[PDB]
């Protein structure tokens, strides 16, 4: 297992095998010496071999074939190259021999190109394409020196290229071989780099080869930089394999310390191996100088050699000469960090900002197998580029080179596919068509798919494609999706466009090893994948594992692991253990399909360290020199809001899904909570189950097509909030008054056994339930006026029967249940509190505003569900809260307050102190001390948490784990750790107070908030009155000036709020609690004198 | 000398370095045992050695603000010096400076000897007329000479104000004054004797360049051992602790790189060498980035150098002789001295070819010696493979070809990313790197003659034998193209010698006029139609979103409420002028301001309402728009380009584009002229799609040359090169 992430890309080790499945055999019966000279031997009969019919006139194909089956993918490219350059130079020394090697090039493409239109075995048809890439390669060039007229080897023309020189007369085997170039003059490896995949050597690829060839016979560096994904890295690569040495991919994030490239440099010299580091934009500005050291001191050592040992880490250490550095940049991107001017002085520079697709288009698309693949080609790549410039700014899309690779790949699978389904003729510009519709069409959002889809019709006419059907898929999302009370369509019904969407979920994850997904919060995404992992286990036998990280709210330190830089101790992070427990195999991991999925929010300092996962030949780097080859089996998902802080290096790298709003209307949402209701208990045919049976045969008609909650809910987006309104939220508070409806339903009919309740009266109780529930859950959380209006509307709209008051809002009434409405002033009588009460902590005045918002934080703490309180400061969120728990005598409050360089570790040390863990056969469950007893947090300021750089709060991402998926992951043993009996209530001011933020939609999907607001003259004057004469009998002769009191300073303390405030200084906030100190004043100073 | 850290805010000046001055001058400077001619030669040199101890040490755009004012110091005419520095076919804005420069009794003469003379308008064409002024005011002195026409140069051109302060000095301070600036830095004499110890070497570099290198051969010239660290680790912290320790023991050289990311190490060095006695010759460097982040203690401290790419052509090619030793470049063959100067030339010529952008390379990429030293060791090998064991060799036998392209390609192309700039770079090459330049009537531009020398010492005196009256035409480069800069350079003379001598009732204006400005727009398969709704629909979108942002702060200046947050963020951006990025949806160029925004956005609503009006009315084809004005004109591109392809039925492939001079208005042509479609060195342009010695312009919606979305190809005049035109810089620009 271990030489699949050190030595090259080998698989394991008689012989060298491989991941394709290729193997070596030793000559002789020391690693790497003995392969070495066993594949130098292997060359130097393939020479020989090759030479005997190098004038390749008329080629027999029985023995062309048995030469490609006889030896190995690298050593038959590299013969290929070597026979061509030493005709040619015997040629050029000497036009007609040149022309006659043209023609034998002609020939061998066109025997090699016949083959392909055959059935073959995949082991021999890559070395085939690759071996077609190299010969168009050769009659390009070969095309290109005969276009421009020559005459000796002297020439540039000639000398620039790629020249392989065979020396049978050589003793050292090793150094039989040379490559030359314009002034270099180097010697082969020969490591069994294996098969990997060979590139496409275009012109700017040419160049690219040619600066660093330059740089490497000088001692100096290669930086090849640009915009992303133009094949920077994979350029590297193909230096690394024309050259003969592995080069080891580094992918570098601020993490590095000093030391870390400290060992990297002795590993590479010590062995003499090949380095390439892609992140130099990351790495922190002192430290690139720190590490430009370093890398000055060895390049003086390596030209000393030129004219040994050098100093890495003070310590005189062997270099060995065939070493080599490369780097890349993604300069000019946002979130990334500039370059010392001295760094540069080492390393040559050369720009990726327009890779040639045509021909690379052309030609792997030609060794694939099609017939007319240079007209093909010609079509797509200009439709590329016009998909590019037209389609409307869309920070997701991605139509760099990557996603033609992907794409034309996709079509090579899609003929391989259609011929297994079914020769010579195969209609291949709908093959084209078919790899769009499965690759780029879901991707775009609702607009532009008109526009993709006329550029097919126009770029490609007729060829018009039929949209296929997985029957059997669809047939098992059909008895999958029912059981969990989900909602199916035949991709024209109601429920017809989020299958799809699962569908082409699922064509992506087939062909992209990377997946993502891209949408507004609450469409559907976490259900979908559920879906079709569940369908897929279910279908296929092979069990699902899904794993959850949230990074964002986790430190980086801990996502990934930290090296320890006391003593150099690598202690892993998630990601690090997850990848470590699927390739131990420990429990049997890798017979299983697992994913791992990263759902919060994007930023660039954790998705670019996977850019070395989500390319070819996928592995994960540590700074301990630990290498971790990614499993086959295994999917890296993300399940993300938007990307208006994402970078292209990492938006182009993974496969996209798209959801738009609509995917998931509101119908689909009124048959999931319907369908709940009626199967699922609430507590937990009982009881329960039967009044949940008729709510539901009630309020069926009002849950569909327009109806009444629809209507109410696309008129509610009309009205202003404290924030942005979503559906989802707005819906899911509205289904848990609903299940506290059916749980009073229940309470009424334990009151009275001998009377169990009427159906006559239970419509007039929940339609009533539901108007009102409609009302609250809509305007929960806006002004009074706004409730207002929404009452008149909801008064329009529907028949439920309504209040004659002629100006009182129907916010304003209770829904007994009797089965009528009330007012609420029968629930807040005139009370009078005891003189040592006049005032005190933990008092409440009743009032309709209190009594209201303590019945409906009461509807919403019976379910256990969390909830936010907001508005201005005064209003009373501490107090109103204290007082629905106090009616509630099983659930407790911890106070906890958020600074605004918080961290989850304070909520971490509150759950230590209050709560416990232990370990049970379902996992570790974290505990209230108290059995029984529910504990609640109530956080008294939940929008000040850390701000991040890039638009998300670390807490609130916490929080959100702790809502979602009732847990979090503890990092002491990086476990996964579920709660009991933990709520969380929260309380702000208002996001349009100056130093606080909005809050993220994906949390505010979760919580519903409702706002409280100051009480204000009309309720401030009752409360402060109560408090007057309650406060004026310790004077019993002032008893008369109680109410000309409170009129007084009740106008002063509105006459001094509109004056001063906010806007001159930022601690003018004006409270009722200032009313609180008045009282308090007067009352500590009227107690003892007893006569004024 | 003191009062200048208020400007630079990069050179911080102390008084021991001024009595240094006396140290130096009245110990050392040579000479005579006579009293007054003792005094005069003191007196003389005080000004010579204070512009020379300074100026080594700040930017060149500084020499002459600092120089002029020794010219005053050495300096009756302060009555009339202040109206140049406070008074701020004659055209308008000459009009101006002309009749407040009137003010003045001196220059009475200006309203009416203007017109009386009719070589003026000759003068005021004239390439070069700081030789020449016309005089427009008792004899006086050549000093106030000097002065006067200063005045008057002002009041006539501004764009030549900087050339003539640079001869008004010599009127006073001599011809030879600022000559010793454009000449290599004389880095071992300074250490030798104008640094002493506990004296750190500070050595700055404009980004592009640095100086590194200069340390390390000057300790390879001395054949000296040097320790080396670069600042930015711990473990470099205490290496470099114990080197700085055994120097201060044993008198060794000591070099820091980068110690702008360190400051906190940084101060405490200060503090730890002023109270410390070090052996002699003991010298450390500190390489540094023009910042406001290092201590302004170690500025006070150390011998500030300042390192850039040198002004002028002249001085490039002494920096470029003196960089490379003696010995290489008189190696055999004799024509190694060709290509070398061959090379220093276009060296000069690229370098000199970045200050003026982006008119002549649109992005500025960095160029240094790093790639110099590489090409000379590519030109070394090629003559040694070539010319192995010979003594001299033909033009013809110079692997030409092979330099060009590695030229083009690796050394300098690598760098070179947009394909104009390539194909600019190989015209250079080509044009340069040929048989032809060892030739006796050879022409580097269009004039100037090549020597005709072997050896590298002839060549020397030939440098400097060039003209000082320096133009943009020795690069290719229209002269015009100085007076963007120039004038730059012009007010950056009189407010840098400037400061050498509510919010709510402001908004509320500002945005009572622009809703008045700005207007209001109105909302199957044809191509152009659904673009031009796509089009109408963001433009409305975003006007409605401005509109609704300027009456929130209109209410909020007003006072009447919403003093919300994210409105107070406007309000910051609205009285900075800074453009916020609520309404940055499109390319616009940087630091293009909100006045001039709403100027732009006023023109494209009454665009965007003229196409609504169109759409509306088909008549889609006979439209005619400005691009620019477009949020994304790449979407019309494609929309006439499909809209024909579907008219005709054809591949969207097959269908290029012939420009005529559809209908596209309000594009400009800047560096030419066309009549008949040929370019001669645009009111209106027809766009035919036709299926299946001309140039390639570009197109650029921004005069920043950013990013290109559009190729036009262009006849030419029979009159002019092909070439030419690549190097002028001939470019369609959409504003
Ligand atoms: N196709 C569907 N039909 C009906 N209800 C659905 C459907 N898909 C999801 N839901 C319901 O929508 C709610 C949220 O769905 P889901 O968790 O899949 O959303 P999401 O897109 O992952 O959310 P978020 O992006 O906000 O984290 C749950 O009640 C789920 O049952
Ligand atoms: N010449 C080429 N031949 C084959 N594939 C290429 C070539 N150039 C680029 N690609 C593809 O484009 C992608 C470029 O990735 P990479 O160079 O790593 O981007 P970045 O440097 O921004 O990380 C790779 O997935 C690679 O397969
Ligand atoms: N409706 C009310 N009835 C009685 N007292 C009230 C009412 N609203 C506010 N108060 C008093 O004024 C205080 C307002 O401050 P409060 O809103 O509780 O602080 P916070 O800013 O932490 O939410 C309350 O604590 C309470 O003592």
């Amino acid at each position: 297992k271990h030489f699949k992430k050190m030595f090259a890309g080998v698989s394991s080790i008689l012989g060298i095998s491989s991941r394709e499945g290729e193997e070596v055999m030793f000559k002789t019966p020391l690693v790497e010496k003995e392969m070495r000279v066993t594949l130098a031997k292997l060359l130097a009969e393939s020479v020989t071999e090759v030479e005997i019919f190098g004038k390749a006139t008329s080629i027999d194909p029985n023995t062309y074939i048995t030469w490609i089956d006889k030896y190995q993918a690298q050593l038959v490219v590299l013969s290929a190259q070597i026979a061509w350059s030493e005709n040619v130079e015997t040629a050029l020394s000497s036009a007609a021999p040149l022309h006659s090697v043209l023609s034998n090039v002609e020939v061998t493409l066109n025997v090699l190109a016949d083959s392909v239109l055959m059935e073959q075995p995949p082991l021999r048809r890559r070395k085939l394409e690759h071996l077609i890439t190299e010969l168009v390669h050769q009659r390009d060039v070969t095309r290109s020196l005969i276009k421009s007229k020559i005459d000796n080897a002297k020439s540039f023309e000639w000398l620039s290229q790629m020249r392989f020189y065979f020396d049978p007369k050589q003793t050292d085997v090793l150094q039989q071989l040379s490559i030359q170039m314009a002034n270099a003059k180097f010697n082969y490896g020969f490591e069994y780099l294996g098969v990997q995949d060979k590139l496409v050597q275009t012109p700017l690829t040419d160049r690219c080869y040619l600066t660093m060839t330059q740089a490497l016979e000088a001692r100096l560096g290669g930086s090849p930089f640009g915009p992303a994904g133009t094949g920077k890295t994979e350029s590297v690569k193909a230096l690394g394999h024309q050259l003969g040495r592995f080069v080891l991919v580094f992918n570098c994030d601020e993490t590095f310390d000093f030391q870390a490239m400290g060992r990297i440099f002795v590993g590479l010299c010590q062995v003499g191996a090949w380095g390439c580091f892609d992140e130099f934009n990351r790495l922190e500005e002192r430290m690139l100088s720190a590490v430009s050291q370093q890398v000055q001191c060895i390049q003086e050592a390596l030209r000393e050699h030129s004219n040994i040992t050098c100093e890495l880490l003070n310590k005189q250490v062997k270099v060995s000469p065939d070493m080599a550095i490369f780097i890349t940049m993604n300069p000019g991107y946002a979130g990334r960090s500039n370059l010392p001017d001295n760094l540069k002085k080492l390393f040559r520079s050369l720009a990726m900002t327009k890779p040639d697709r045509q021909l690379i288009a052309q030609v792997m698309l030609y060794s694939q197998g099609f017939r007319t693949a240079e007209v093909l080609a010609n079509k797509i790549v200009p439709f590329f580029k016009l998909c590019d410039e037209q389609l409307s700014s869309q920070s997701h899309y991605d139509f760099g080179l990557r996603a033609l690779k992907s794409v034309l790949v996709s079509a090579g699978n899609v003929k391989r596919e259609r011929i297994q389904k079914i020769a010579e003729n195969l209609p291949e510009q709908e093959i084209l068509i078919q790899s769009v519709c499965e690759t780029m069409v879901p991707k775009l959002v609702a607009e532009d798919i008109p526009l993709l889809f006329s550029l097919l019709s126009d770029v490609f006419p007729g060829v018009q494609y039929h949209r296929g059907e997985m029957t059997a898929l669809r047939e098992e999302l059909k008895k999958v999706c029912q059981e969990m009370y989900l909602t199916y369509g035949d991709g024209e019904e109601v429920g017809g466009m989020w299958v799809e969407k699962v569908l082409q979920l699922y064509q992506i994850t087939q062909i992209n090893h990377g997946l993502m997904m891209v949408g507004p919060s609450g469409s559907g995404k976490s259900m979908a994948w559920r879906v079709l992992l569940k369908a897929l286990e279910r279908l296929e036998g092979v069990e699902g594992v899904a794993h959850i990280i949230d990074p964002k709210a986790i430190s980086k330190d801990h996502l990934y692991g930290t090296l320890d830089p006391n003593t150099r101790e690598w202690t892993d992070g998630l990601f690090t253990h997850v990848l470590r427990k699927i390739i131990d195999s420990v429990r049997g991991e890798l017979q299983k399909r697992q994913w791992i999925v990263f759902d919060g929010d994007v930023d660039p300092e954790w998705v670019e360290n996977l850019n070395s996962v989500l390319d070819d030949n996928k592995l994960l780097t540590l700074p301990n020199g630990e290498r971790l080859s990614l499993p086959p089996n295994v999917r890296i998902m993300f399940e993300v809001q938007d990307l208006k802080y994402a970078t292209l290096a990492t938006v182009s790298r993974c496969g996209m899904v798209w959801f738009s709003e609509d995917v998931l209307s509101t119908d689909m949402i009124f048959n999931n909570f319907l369908a709940r209701l009626r199967s699922i208990p609430l507590d937990e045919a009982s009881p329960m189950l039967q009044i949940q049976r008729d709510a539901a045969t009630i309020m069926q008609p009002y849950f569909t097509s327009n109806g009444l909650v629809t209507k109410a809910l696309e008129h509610a987006f009309q009205l202003e909030h404290i924030m942005d309104l979503t559906r989802l939220r707005c819906l899911g508070s509205l289904f848990s008054m609903l299940h506290q409806a059916c749980r009073n339903v229940a309470q009424y009919n334990a009151n009275h056994p001998d009377f169990p309740m009427q159906i006559e009266q239970l419509e007039r109780y929940i339609q009533r339930y539901l108007v009102y529930a409609i009302l609250w859950s809509l305007s929960g959380d806006s002004r009074l006026k706004m409730r207002a209006e929404l009452g008149e509307y909801i008064r329009r709209i529907t028949t439920v029967p309504l209040p004659t008051a002629p100006n009182i809002p129907i916010i304003d009434y209770e829904v007994s249940i009797s089965g009528e409405w009330s007012p609420w002033q029968a629930k807040v009588p005139q009370i009078e509190v005891e003189t040592h009460k006049v005032a005190a902590p933990d008092v409440v005045v009743p009032t309709l505003d209190t009594v209201r918002h303590e019945a409906l934080l009461y509807t919403w703490l019976a379910e256990h569900k969390p909830l936010v309180l907001c508005g201005p400061p005064g209003s009373g969120k501490t107090m109103t809260l204290f007082s629905a728990l106090r009616a509630l005598p099983d659930m407790e409050v911890v106070g906890l307050n958020f600074s605004s360089a918080t961290t989850p570790e304070l909520l971490l040390k509150t759950f230590d102190h209050y709560c416990e863990y232990r370990r049970t056969p379902n996992g570790v469950v974290l505990a209230p001390v108290q059995l029984g007893k529910w504990l609640v947090l109530f956080c008294d300021e939940i929008n000040l948490p850390d701000m991040d750089k890039y638009g998300t709060q670390r807490v609130i991402s916490f929080i959100r784990q702790m809502v979602e998926h009732g847990g979090f992951y503890r990092t002491s043993d990086q476990t996964w750790v579920k709660l009991e009996r933990i709520q969380f209530v929260g309380a702000c001011n208002p996001p349009t107070d100056p130093g606080r933020k909005p809050l993220s939609h994906r949390f505010l999907r979760h919580v519903p908030v409702v706002y409280v607001d100051y009480p204000g003259p009309a309720s401030l004057t009752q409360i402060y009155g109560t408090f007057n004469r309650a406060m004026l009998r310790l004077i019993p002769s002032l008893r008369t000036y109680a109410e000309p009191l409170t009129a007084a300073m009740v106008e002063f303390y509105t006459m001094s709020q509109e004056r001063f405030t906010q806007d001159t200084q930022p601690h003018y906030i004006y409270s009722p609690r200032e009313m609180t100190r008045w009282v308090r004043g007067i009352f500590e100073a009227l107690r003892p004198l007893e006569t004024l | 000398m003191e009062s200048l850290k208020q400007i630079h805010f990069l050179y911080q000046y102390s008084l021991q370095f001024f009595l240094d001055i006396y140290h130096n001058v009245l110990y050392e400077n040579p000479n005579v045992t006579d009293h007054t001619q003792r005094l005069s030669i003191i007196t003389k040199d005080l000004f010579q050695v204070a512009f020379n101890r300074v100026a080594r040490g700040m930017l060149h755009q500084d020499h002459i603000t600092f120089a002029m004012l020794l010219a005053r110091i050495k300096l009756t005419y302060d009555a009339e010096f202040q109206h140049f520095l406070r008074g701020n076919g004659l055209t308008v804005e000459q009009a101006e400076a002309v009749v407040r420069l009137s003010c003045l009794p001196a220059f009475k003469d200006l309203i009416a000897k203007v017109q009386a003379d009719e070589q003026f308008g000759i003068w005021l064409d004239s390439s070069s007329p700081e030789q020449t002024v016309p005089y427009l005011w008792t004899p006086a002195t050549p000093i106030g000479q000097a002065i006067h026409r200063l005045l008057l140069i002002q009041a006539f051109r501004p764009d030549r104000l900087l050339a003539m302060a640079h001869m008004f000095v010599s009127t006073n301070l001599g011809e030879s004054f600022m000559s010793i600036m454009e000449q290599p830095l004389d880095l071992t004499h300074i250490v030798g004797t104008e640094v002493k110890p506990n004296t750190p070497v500070l050595m700055c570099s404009v980004p592009g360049y640095d100086a590194s290198g200069h340390v390390e051969d000057l300790a390879a010239e001395q054949n000296t051992q040097i320790t080396s660290i670069a600042i930015g680790s711990a473990e470099g912290f205490n290496q470099a602790d114990k080197a700085i320790n055994t120097a201060v023991k044993s008198g060794r050289w000591v070099m820091l790189k980068n110690v702008h990311l360190a400051p906190g190490w940084l101060m405490q060095l200060e503090k730890k060498l002023h109270s410390l006695q070090p052996h002699a010759c003991f010298r450390l460097f500190l390489t540094m980035e023009i910042n406001p982040k290092v201590p302004v203690n170690l500025l006070r401290a150390g011998r500030i150098f300042v390192f850039e790419p040198p002004p002028g052509v002249k001085a490039n090619m002494l920096r470029t002789f003196s960089s490379i030793p003696v010995s290489r470049i008189c190696k055999s063959p004799n024509e190694r001295a060709r290509l070398y100067f061959l090379l220093a030339w276009f060296h000069a010529i690229i370098q000199e070819r970045l200050r003026y952008a982006p008119l002549g390379w649109s992005k500025k990429y960095e160029f240094g010696e790093s790639d110099l030293r590489s090409a000379c060791d590519t030109v070394d090998t090629w003559l040694d493979d070539t010319a192995k064991g010979r003594q001299n060799i033909s033009p013809d036998k110079i692997p030409w070809s092979a330099l060009k392209t590695l030229m083009a390609q690796s050394i300098y192309g690598g760098r070179v990313d947009n394909e104009f700039d390539q194909r600019l770079l190989n015209t250079f090459l080509e044009r340069l790197f040929t048989t032809r330049s060892f030739d006796s009537e050879f022409k580097l531009a269009c004039d100037i003659q090549m020597p005709d020398g072997i050896r590298r010492e002839e060549f020397v005196q030939w440098v400097e034998l060039l003209p000082d009256t320096q133009t943009p035409s020795w690069l290719g480069l229209p002269n015009n193209a100085e007076r963007v800069l120039l004038t730059t350079q012009g007010v950056d003379m009189i407010s840098k010698m400037l400061k050498m001598q509510t919010l709510h009732t402001t908004a509320s204006n500002w945005l009572h006029l622009i809703p008045q400005t700005l207007s209001h727009l109105k909302r199957i398969k044809d191509p152009l139609f659904r673009f031009f709704e796509r089009e109408v629909k963001m433009g409305a979108k975003l006007l409605q979103d401005v509109r609704q942002d300027l009456a929130d702060v209109v209410q909020v200046c007003e006072g009447k409420k919403k003093q919300t947050n994210y409105l107070r963020t406007l309000i910051n951006e609205l009285v900075k002028g800074i453009l916020p990025r609520s309404w940055s949806h499109y390319t616009v160029p940087a630091g293009m301001t909100v006045i001039q925004w709403v100027s732009d956005f006023s023109e494209r609503i009454k665009q965007l309402q003229n196409i609504s009006l169109a759409a509306a009315s088909k008549e889609l084809k006979n439209i005619h728009v400005c691009l620019g004005g477009l949020f994304v004109p790449e979407a019309y591109i494609t929309a006439t380009r499909q809209y024909v392809a579907q008219a005709n039925s054809w591949s969207l492939e097959e269908l290029c584009l012939e420009v005529n001079v559809f209908g596209v208005t309000g594009l400009k042509l800047q560096g030419a002229t066309c009549n008949n479609n040929k370019l001669s060195l645009l009111p209106l342009t027809q766009l035919r799609w036709v299926k299946q010695s001309v140039v390639t312009l570009p197109v650029y919606l921004n005069f920043t040359r950013a990013d290109l979305i559009f190729t036009v190809d262009f006849e030419i005049a029979t009159k002019e090169d092909p070439r030419s035109f690549y190097e002028r810089g001939v470019a369609v620009l959409c504003t």
